[PDB]
């Protein structure tokens, strides 16, 4: 008659980006219910730090093209939209990048800041080919949820780039048998999240738990 | 801000006769309706404490 | 009869939306009927929707 409450038994970092957490104990039926609820809630309702606005110095409007950089401006915005950053505290924050000289323009040479941290410096943003060519840009970043394109949220150098606020990209839950524990039928629920590194597994799973708990507490009392 | 989510305001408790009820909640965010509905369905149908006749003999 | 004409090139960035008409290559047309969230889609065994 008792219901064994679950606990986050382990959080193993198999890789930098994707990771797996384990929930135990769970009783029959509860396994798939919690697994699906957590997959569904995690895949949408999360906070991110995706870029939102870009202002390149020598770029008038998006569809133009600069000099000394093979990438067109649209490719630059695409890569920036793909950029992943870990931002704490401050709601929104501005970053700077003024790399000059031939070679890659990977995120590493982005101007240093405080609690802002570039999770994946290797991610290429653009390229430089001409020695006396410099790309100077201000990149705004805010935090949000889900998806918010340019038009919905809507100077001239203010290039709007579609948000992609989401830290997770693939959530899979499996339910399996646990140790004997003097009691069979206890389900171990392994949840793997493939995240861009901005959010650790424990933080994400706990936030998902909190949001679901609030939504359901809205159900506890009824008229 | 990110923690904010539209909480429902319990509205419908239409209790047809004495046992058949049609509750409704709104407005929930995009997709919360399905996840709450399925969670409640599975927990209710699968695991609900109660007592019922198991064995009978003549 | 014209003194001068100025021609301006608008540029827009449409997006796939619930009335377009995608189509495979074997004549199998179709109009996009909905843009579901990532969750509601059916996902194979190892997570990928």
């Amino acid at each position: 008659t008792e219901f064994l409450k679950p606990r986050l038994v382990d959080i193993e970092q198999v890789s930098s980006t994707h990771a797996k957490v384990t929930l135990e104990p769970l009783e029959r039926g509860f396994g798939h219910t919690l697994g699906n609820a957590l997959r569904r809630i995690l895949l949408s309702s999360m906070p991110g730090c995706a870029v939102t606005e870009v202002e390149i110095d020598g770029v008038l409007h998006e569809y133009s093209t600069k000099e000394g950089v093979q990438e067109d401006i649209l490719e630059i915005l695409l890569n920036l939209k793909g950029l992943a950053v870990r931002v704490q505290g401050k709601d929104e924050v501005i970053l700077t990048l003024n790399k000059s000289g031939i070679g890659p323009v990977t995120a590493a040479d982005i101007t240093h800041d405080g609690d802002v941290e570039i999770v994946k410096p290797q991610h290429v943003i653009c390229h430089l080919t001409d020695e006396n060519a410099s790309i100077s840009m201000r990149i705004k970043v805010q935090r949000g949820r889900g998806y918010v394109p340019a038009s919905t949220r809507i100077p001239i150098g203010r290039l709007l780039v579609d948000a992609c606020y989401s830290p997770v990209e693939r959530i899979a839950y499996n339910v399996e048998a646990a140790r004997v524990e003097q009691r069979t039928d206890l389900d171990k629920l392994v949840i793997e999240m493939e995240t861009n590194g901005t959010i650790d597994p424990e933080e994400a799973i706990r936030r998902a738990a909190t949001i679901l708990a609030e939504q359901l507490e809205a159900f506890v009392d009824l008229a | 801000s990110v923690t904010e989510f539209l909480k429902p305001r319990l509205v419908d408790i239409e209790q047809v006769s004495s046992t058949h009820a049609k509750v409704t909640l709104e407005p929930l965010e995009r997709g919360f309706g399905h996840t709450l509905g399925n969670a409640l369905r599975r927990i209710l149908l699968s695991s609900m404490p109660g007592c019922a006749v198991t064995e009978v003999e003549i | 009869g014209v003194l001068k004409i100025v021609k301006v090139y608008l540029a827009v960035k449409r997006r796939i939306q619930p009335g377009d008409k995608m189509a495979g290559r074997h004549g199998n047309k179709g109009v996009i009927s909905k843009i579901n969230p990532i969750e509601d889609m059916p996902y194979d065994e190892n997570g990928t929707p």
